[PDB]
């Protein structure tokens, strides 16, 4: 099915690989080669995770198998592994689901391109989704690889890869005074705000009080300005919410990617090239 | 900022996160930092014993004439190299106390010897001299005094924390664990055993006071929180490494350290060995660790020294 | 290559606008409007004018004593040295009330700064709450804000003043400082048990992660579309256009189905919203319902088991 | 005493009864565009049966717009308009391609819905969107080069013409579009912001959306003076149609 | 010394926003005092006089 | 040593923004003044003088 | 030994701007010394001179 | 040199005036702060006397 507008916007082309092949839609999803890619490689990925959940850690035999949604865990190999690819029942299998993850992930946003030149429209939403592409290639590509071994990887579990941020980071003492971990918290939280900002002003116009017609471009400006003394405008609006979630994401790859590979001390040390300035 | 790639060691399982990470330069320049001076040629063995020989041996009362020579040379470069051997004795006197370098020192010994004899938990089967603290100065370089922060007006009573402090690795957290809990024994625990409220009156803040002190620890070994604690349950003994055992003992040693030898001493140490608050200079983890896991990466030094060991 | 709509290179200029026209009872707004070059470049270069009644001058009133105790007292604590004061702000703060007072006013000397700048500044927001309601009352506009504003306080309240009461003491409140209240977010978790055990910290994630999810797709999605004037959604939600059509139907054919250009705003809402409710109420059980958030997790078969690699003897029981 | 249940887990199971609650309530909210869906299960049941998956479409909502200009409803029966394209194959879920010229089909990336023949107002209810012509009391920022007199070239460095005039948004000062006066044939079309780089030094607007020569084609206003949102959107989809269509190479693949 | 022409401060300063920012500005003023007050020694509702009720039960 | 055209300040700055800016200037030194002396041994309030009121 | 034609200052710099700016440095400047003059020895406040008024009472 | 005066032709007299007075008050806020971080400092040297002491 097609909603009511959709027929006359479901054109042929604009691929960048495939062509004809596997131009169509399935339902509502856009096919094309990156979906029958990324098809497979997220199929694939998903029953290697429920493979790994069947036997467990040391064998489905053992007390540590389990299928408890919290407890399932699919781990990377030993740090001795270095670059290598690990035995798939020691490791292993974590590294060819994270390939898998990668291919995914990739076609996904290759897709996503196709989508926009069918429609004619601009490729922000790639771009931006090419940035939590990279904060998951730092996390299991970028920084591994700087520190020689792929096993620096996090855990594919839902609370065992809590456990493994929670070692990682008390490695440096006192993880909260990185400072791009810092400025990126900023980001996520700023974004927060602006989001609940943003959402609350277009409903509270498009939805007035009782009696009231449907406001205007000059009562969201006038709003804001009543609150703060500045509105930065219904266009800008969406330039800094992509902004601050984007530089939320960039200082979080920044900010692991210097834990280990170009920082090894504790945290709160870092600040003392601030304290040993010579003005005090 | 430092350069990829660093030295790495995996503590835990694969996943957990236990994870250790250093610089390989300043590593290699640490290890020329903690050089143990070569053990002095084996002595002689025989003969009278120093409890006969001498005339106010109250310690190395069984150490040959030889070994007690060779102990004495051994003191002198670990402590007083400069000075030499009248930094301990009254000249043309060996046997006069009249000097406090010298009743410090009789208790120096004492504490070397119970060390090493009744500490093992701890120090194992390395042990220690006095240049594992003295390294060459009669003054250790990283003894402490209890910490007075940053002065306050009369009418508002220092908190005790908040400060830019190198004790707490440079976090704002109360910046004088040390007189709490490595010389008083304040407890450290406060983490709960019940899942459900109802019977843990530990406070934040007294989390607080040991996210201090186990600051301190972690910069004095050189370490993070991991090479000790599963960080997912800090409390839980199952989960922890080995080194979180050797560690309990360690802090139960350097009170008994402080408590025992150092605090008594206080009357005969001059005014230049103590702080403001009259307290005399002692004894923490970086006394001895120096930011080394071990100190002297472990050298074996007290096990060539029969005289470091009691009975 | 093309026009990407990050930043305006062509920026017009008119008379400052004095804003829409206020019911009888609200004060004139204050302020000449200025024009700020730089600001143009990213958004609206007018700033200014501003509305400031009651409500306002009280709130900000009641603020800026409380920045100012705090301030005060960083400065104190340094003895006065404004160089020191510097070097070691980002570590200096205002500190809760010592645990023997419990919830009685403490002395000025020791505790009763911090309880007097949480008292004005919970007031100063309070009024800064009301003012967010009086300003959209005044436009005829609906309570949004104020409503989601209030999740937010909602949170607030729970870290400095109703889990401090329940548990009896201003001393398990947060100090303010940067550093310092940094120290009582990790030692919070310490002392409950590891808060990634918390359900409600868990949510907590998963919608501000959403959070960002969510304005990162918004955020693209409407300026892929500014070529058709999607950016202005009042009309392209009362009179749907191209730029709506396209913006739904590449998510549609991306992810299966598509919100439209009012509801995305209200997923937006709830998502950012949710946040701080599951916030609250995760910090709000910590310590009056569950001391350790892994023991309760582990009673609840949540915690994952790993083979033993590293065990220590427990010297307590040796 | 010991309990299994506590509290904690009490509120948590709360917490998803109220989420997934929020979900049906937000899923209905966005079936007031777009439903029921057009398909061929519907055509084939004579129009018997709606698709309108789950939950099903909320109770119509009225938006009243000011300056006493009507009343839209939300959700709203909206007619079937013919799609000017034909199927590339008869196989469910295949394209279609547009007929004729594909730059002036009104299909695919050139399609767009027929808004309303009015303009967007500003709060005091003159037309929104209007030249600087118009607008006396609107300049050019200092600083900024005045597009006025630039020369426009399209997708391959052509001239198409010259900038005429400036079109801004009374209610919230912006360029929203050029006036661009089209050396083929004189007549003066706009041009969105949004489809618009300026290469200042050489006072050369860039468009990267159509050839010169398309410049020809861009539907046209039936008022000088002012836009209506129908017209907004038959310019700018017709600018975008050239994203797709304005060369072959545009249509892909590149392997 | 007053002046006879003070009046004419009303020709200068708007009278609405000044009486706001005085009744905004002793609003806070006396609650400060009060909080200021109560965390010293004269502190008159924790001082057990004229007894103390916590002792009674 | 004052000059006899003093009076034409008030052609250069506006008597409103001046008047205004004069008076949150000095409360706002007062505020601190009376902070900086209570912090110190001046303090007036818990001195215990002319008594102490803290009854056991 | 200045210029004669120094008051021409004032064609090129704002009396306005350069009389507000001198008196809101000064007033800055003004609290920023005496807060450092207090943070040394020479602090005139808790020095107890002439007396010590809380010992008075304590 | 003898053709330096044509720099305000190219550098506008106004900014750099307030420039050179901006930077000036910052360096001289910068090197005292700097010089009383060190031994030189002559506010807290206890010189001639020790205030803190007479007090004692
Ligand atoms: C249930 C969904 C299925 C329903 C159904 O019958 O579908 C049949 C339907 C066909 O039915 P039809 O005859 O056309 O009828 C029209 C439909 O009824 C049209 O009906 P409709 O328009 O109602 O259909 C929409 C439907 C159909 O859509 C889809 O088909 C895809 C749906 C994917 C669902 C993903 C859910 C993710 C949840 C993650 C888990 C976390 C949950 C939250 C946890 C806490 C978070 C805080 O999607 C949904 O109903 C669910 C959407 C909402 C889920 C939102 C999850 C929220 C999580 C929290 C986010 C933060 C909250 C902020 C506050 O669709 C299909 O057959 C799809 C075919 C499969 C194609 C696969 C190949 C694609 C190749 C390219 C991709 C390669 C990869
Ligand atoms: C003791 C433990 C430490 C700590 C240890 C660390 C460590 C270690 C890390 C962080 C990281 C982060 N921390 Mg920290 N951190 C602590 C406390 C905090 C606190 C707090 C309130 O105290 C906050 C706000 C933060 C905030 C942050 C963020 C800046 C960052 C996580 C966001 C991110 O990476 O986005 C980026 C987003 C992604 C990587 C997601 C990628 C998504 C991919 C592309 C798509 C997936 C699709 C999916 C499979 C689809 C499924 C489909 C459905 C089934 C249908 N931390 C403490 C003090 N922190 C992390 C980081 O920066 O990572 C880069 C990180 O590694
Ligand atoms: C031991 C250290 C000394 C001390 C040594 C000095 C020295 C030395 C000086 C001051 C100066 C001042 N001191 Mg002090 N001062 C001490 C203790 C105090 C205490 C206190 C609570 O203890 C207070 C509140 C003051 C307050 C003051 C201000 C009155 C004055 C700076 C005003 C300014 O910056 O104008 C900036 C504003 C402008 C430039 C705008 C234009 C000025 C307007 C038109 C006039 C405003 C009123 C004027 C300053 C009145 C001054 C009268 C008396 C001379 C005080 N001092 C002690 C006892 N103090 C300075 C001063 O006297 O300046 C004349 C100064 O040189
Ligand atoms: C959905 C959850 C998120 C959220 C929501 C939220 N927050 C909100 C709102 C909402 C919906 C508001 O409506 C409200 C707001 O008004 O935002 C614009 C607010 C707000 N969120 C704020 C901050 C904030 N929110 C945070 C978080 C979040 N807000 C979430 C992540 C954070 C974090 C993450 O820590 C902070 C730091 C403020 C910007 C604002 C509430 C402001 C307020 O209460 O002000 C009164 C308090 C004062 C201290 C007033 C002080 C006055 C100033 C010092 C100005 C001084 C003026 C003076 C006249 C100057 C004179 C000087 C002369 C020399 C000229
Ligand atoms: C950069 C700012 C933020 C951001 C933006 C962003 N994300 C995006 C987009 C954008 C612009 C999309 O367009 C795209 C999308 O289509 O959203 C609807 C996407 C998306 N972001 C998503 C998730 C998501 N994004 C997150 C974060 C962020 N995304 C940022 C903070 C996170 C966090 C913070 O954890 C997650 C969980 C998806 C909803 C969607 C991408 C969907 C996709 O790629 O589908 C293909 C893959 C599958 C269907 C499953 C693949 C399965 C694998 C093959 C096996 C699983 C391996 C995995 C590594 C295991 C992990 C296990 C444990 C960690 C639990
Ligand atoms: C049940 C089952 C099949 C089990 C079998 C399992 C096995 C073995 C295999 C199945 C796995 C396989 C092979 C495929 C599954 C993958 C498929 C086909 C579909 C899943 C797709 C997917 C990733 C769904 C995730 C959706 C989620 C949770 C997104 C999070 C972001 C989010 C909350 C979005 C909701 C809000 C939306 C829709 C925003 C988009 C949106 C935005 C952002 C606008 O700005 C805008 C402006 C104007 C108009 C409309 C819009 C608009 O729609
Ligand atoms: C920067 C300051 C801009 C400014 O100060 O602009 C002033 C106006 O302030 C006004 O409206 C009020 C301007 C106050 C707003 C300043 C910016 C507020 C912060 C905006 C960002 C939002 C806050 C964060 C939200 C998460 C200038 O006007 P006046 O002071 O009246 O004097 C001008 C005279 O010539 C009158 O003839
Ligand atoms: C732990 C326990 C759970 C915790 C959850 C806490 C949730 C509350 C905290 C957040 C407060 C929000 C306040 C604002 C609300 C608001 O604004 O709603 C009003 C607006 C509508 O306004 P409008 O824009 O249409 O018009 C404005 C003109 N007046 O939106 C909504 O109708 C959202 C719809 C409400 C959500 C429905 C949830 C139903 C759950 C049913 C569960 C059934 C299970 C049964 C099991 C037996
Ligand atoms: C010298 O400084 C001057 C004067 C120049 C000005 C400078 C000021 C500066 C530099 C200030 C800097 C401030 C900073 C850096 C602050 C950082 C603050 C942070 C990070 C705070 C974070 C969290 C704090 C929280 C959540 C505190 C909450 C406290 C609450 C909610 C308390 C409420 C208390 C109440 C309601 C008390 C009621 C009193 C009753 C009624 C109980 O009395 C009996
Ligand atoms: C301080 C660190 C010492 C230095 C340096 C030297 N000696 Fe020592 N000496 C020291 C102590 C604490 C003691 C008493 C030991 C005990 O068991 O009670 C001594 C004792 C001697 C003696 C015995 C004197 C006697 O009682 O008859 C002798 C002969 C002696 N020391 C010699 C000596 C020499 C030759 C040294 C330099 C090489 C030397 N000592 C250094 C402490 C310290
Ligand atoms: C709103 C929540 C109401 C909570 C009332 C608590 C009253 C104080 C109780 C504190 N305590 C620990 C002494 O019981
Ligand atoms: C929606 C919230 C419902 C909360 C119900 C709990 C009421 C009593 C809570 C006190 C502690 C209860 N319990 C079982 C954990 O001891
Ligand atoms: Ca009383
Ligand atoms: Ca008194
Ligand atoms: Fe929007
Ligand atoms: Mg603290």
């Amino acid at each position: 099915a097609m909603l009511s507008f959709e027929k006359k916007y479901r054109v042929r082309g604009g691929t960048l690989i495939g062509g004809d092949l596997f131009d169509f839609w399935v339902g509502p999803f856009y096919v094309g080669f990156f979906g029958v890619v990324g098809f497979c490689f997220t199929l694939l990925g998903v029953l290697l995770i429920v493979w790994g959940a069947t036997i467990g850690p040391t064998g489905p035999t053992s007390d540590l198998q389990t299928y408890n949604l919290w407890r399932i865990s699919i781990a990377p190999p030993d740090l001795s592994y270095g670059l290598r690819m690990a035995p798939l029942t020691e490791g292993g299998l974590w590294q060819i689901i994270t390939i898998c993850a990668a291919g995914a992930f990739i076609s996904w946003a290759l897709r996503e391109v196709e989508i926009c030149r069918k429609l004619g429209i601009g490729f922000h939403v790639p771009f931006a989704f090419s940035f939590a592409i990279g904060a998951y290639l730092v996390l299991v590509f970028v920084r591994p690889l700087l520190m020689g071994a792929w096993g620096h990887g996090f855990p594919y579990g839902i609370l065992s890869h809590l456990d493994w941020v929670s070692n990682v980071g008390y490695q440096f003492l006192h993880f909260h005074y990185n400072p791009a971990h810092m400025l990126a918290i900023s980001f996520f939280f700023t974004n927060c705000l602006a989001l609940s900002m943003h959402g609350s002003l277009i409903l509270s116009v498009t939805n007035p009080q009782k009696g009231e017609p449907v406001k205007t471009s000059e009562h969201e400006n006038t709003f804001f300005r009543d609150i703060v003394g500045y509105s930065i405008g219904a266009l800008a609006i969406h330039r800094l919410g992509l902004f601050l979630a984007l530089s939320a994401a960039f200082w979080s790859a920044v900010c692991i990617l210097i834990s280990g590979p170009f920082w090894t001390r504790g945290w709160p040390e870092w600040w003392n090239w601030w304290l040993e300035l010579p003005l005090w | 900022c430092e350069g990829p790639p660093p030295g790495t060691e995996q503590i835990g399982y694969r996943g957990v996160g236990m994870e250790n990470y250093y610089n390989k330069r300043q590593r290699a320049l640490s290890i020329q930092a903690n050089q143990p001076v070569e053990s002095l040629p084996a002595a002689d063995s025989t003969g009278p014993k120093a409890s006969e020989v001498y005339q106010n041996v109250q310690v190395l009362k069984d150490l040959s004439v030889g070994e007690f020579t060779r102990t004495m040379v051994a003191v002198t470069t670990w402590v007083s190299p400069k000075e030499g051997c009248n930094y301990c004795h009254v000249p043309g006197n060996w046997a006069s106390d009249d000097i406090y370098t010298k009743v410090v020192s009789r208790r120096m010994f004492e504490l070397v010897r119970a060390a090493n004899s009744d500490w093992k938990a701890h120090v194992a089967e390395t042990g220690v001299t006095c240049y594992t603290c003295h390294r060459g100065n009669p003054v250790p370089k990283y003894a402490w005094v209890t910490d007075p922060g940053p002065k306050y007006p009369s009418g508002l009573k220092p908190t005790g924390q908040n400060y830019g402090s190198k004790t707490v690795a440079y976090a704002s957290l109360p910046f004088d664990p040390l007189t709490p809990f490595l010389d008083q024994a304040n407890e450290i625990r406060i983490t709960g055993n019940a899942a459900l409220a109802g019977s843990n009156p530990a406070s934040l803040k007294q989390a607080e006071w040991t996210f201090g002190l186990m600051m301190n620890i972690s910069d004095s070994l050189g370490v993070g929180c991991t090479f000790c604690h599963n960080t997912r349950a800090f409390n839980d003994w199952t989960q922890s490494t080995p080194k979180r055992t050797t560690a309990w003992y360690a802090i139960r040693h350097v009170r008994d350290i402080n408590q025992n030898y150092i605090w008594p001493l206080n009357d005969v140490l001059p005014a230049s060995r103590k702080g403001p608050y009259g307290d005399p200079l002692r004894v923490s983890c970086m006394t001895c660790h120096q930011a080394v896991n071990k100190p002297l990466y472990g050298a074996q030094m007290a096990k060539d020294y029969p005289g470091l060991y009691k009975t | 290559p093309e026009y990407q709509n990050i930043f305006t290179a062509v920026q017009v200029r008119a008379p400052a606008y004095p804003g829409v026209p206020l019911p009888k009872g609200n004060l004139p707004r204050i302020g000449r409007p200025i024009f700020s070059y730089w600001l143009g470049k990213i958004g609206d270069a007018q700033i200014g004018p501003i509305y400031l009644g009651l409500t306002g001058t009280l709130s900000i009133f009641f603020g800026l004593v409380a920045i100012s105790i705090i301030g005060f007292n960083m400065l104190a604590s340094v003895h006065w040295d404004v160089f020191q004061f510097l070097k070691h702000f980002f570590w200096l703060g205002l500190e809760p009330p010592p645990p023997q007072y419990g919830l009685r006013i403490p002395p000025l000397s020791e505790g009763g700064w911090w309880l007097m700048a949480g008292l004005f500044l919970t007031l100063s927001i309070l009024l800064w709450w009301v003012r967010t309601y009086k300003r959209a009352e005044a436009l005829g506009m609906s309570q949004h804000l104020s409503w989601a504003f209030a999740a937010a306080i909602f949170f607030y309240l729970v870290l400095g003043f109703i889990r401090p009461v329940m548990m009896g003491s201003w001393a398990k409140a947060v100090p303010f400082g940067i550093f310092p209240h940094l120290d009582w977010t990790a030692a919070f978790s310490i002392r409950y048990g590891n808060l990634y055990y918390n359900p409600f910290h868990m949510l907590s994630i998963a919608f501000l992660y959403g959070s960002a999810l969510l304005f990162a797709m918004h955020g693209a999605t409407i300026l892929s579309v500014s070529r058709f004037g999607g950016d202005r959604e009042i009309d392209q939600i009362t009179h749907r256009g191209t730029a709506a059509e396209r913006a739904a139907l590449f998510w549609r054919w991306t992810m299966g189905f598509n919100v439209t250009m009012e509801s995305i705003h209200r997923w937006a809402w709830w998502c950012a919203v949710l946040t701080v409710i599951t916030a609250g109420i995760g910090i709000l059980l910590s310590g009056t319902v569950v001391d350790n958030w892994y023991l309760w997790a582990v009673k609840h078969g949540m915690a994952p088991a790993y083979p033993e690699v590293v065990t220590a003897v427990n010297p307590y029981e040796t | 005493i010991t309990h299994y249940i506590d509290a904690a887990q009490i509120t948590i199971w709360a917490f998803w009864l109220f989420f997934f609650g929020l979900i049906i309530y937000l899923r209905r909210e966005d079936k007031r565009e777009g439903y029921p869906l057009d398909s061929d299960r519907t055509e084939r049941s004579g129009g018997r049966v709606k698709v309108v998956g789950f939950p099903d479409l909320p109770d119509p909502k009225t938006f009243v717009l000011p300056h006493n200009g009507g009343t839209v409803v939300a959700p709203r029966v909206e007619a079937p308009v013919a799609v000017n394209a034909t199927p590339f194959s008869p196989a469910p879920g295949s394209p279609l391609v547009p007929n004729g010229d594909p730059m002036l089909s009104g299909f695919g990336p050139a399609a767009s819905p027929d808004r309303p023949k009015h303009c967007d107002l500003t709060f005091e209810g003159l037309p929104k969107i209007v030249p600087m012509r118009v607008a006396k009391e609107f300049s050019i920022a200092e600083g900024d080069p005045d597009p006025r007199g630039m020369t426009v070239v399209g997708l391959d460095g052509e001239v198409a013409g010259t900038v005429s005039d400036v079109w801004v948004d009374r209610s919230e000062p912006q360029i929203r579009y050029l006036e661009v006066e089209v050396a083929a044939n004189k007549k003066k079309v706009l041009l969105p912001i949004g489809f618009s780089r300026f290469d200042k030094k050489a006072r050369k607007v860039k468009v990267d959306a159509i050839k010169a020569a398309h410049f020809a084609n861009v539907p046209t206003l039936s008022n000088p003076d002012q836009v209506t949102l129908y017209e907004e959107d038959k310019v700018c989809a017709y600018y975008a149609g050239g994203k797709l269509y304005a060369t072959a190479e545009r249509a892909g693949p590149l392997l | 010394t007053m002046n006879a022409n003070l009046y004419k401060i009303w020709l200068i300063l708007d009278p609405r926003r000044v009486l706001v920012s005085i009744v905004a500005f002793q609003i806070v003023l006396g609650l400060l005092i009060h909080m200021i007050v109560l965390s010293t020694d004269l502190n008159w509702l924790d001082d057990n006089i004229p007894v103390s009720y916590q002792a009674l039960g």
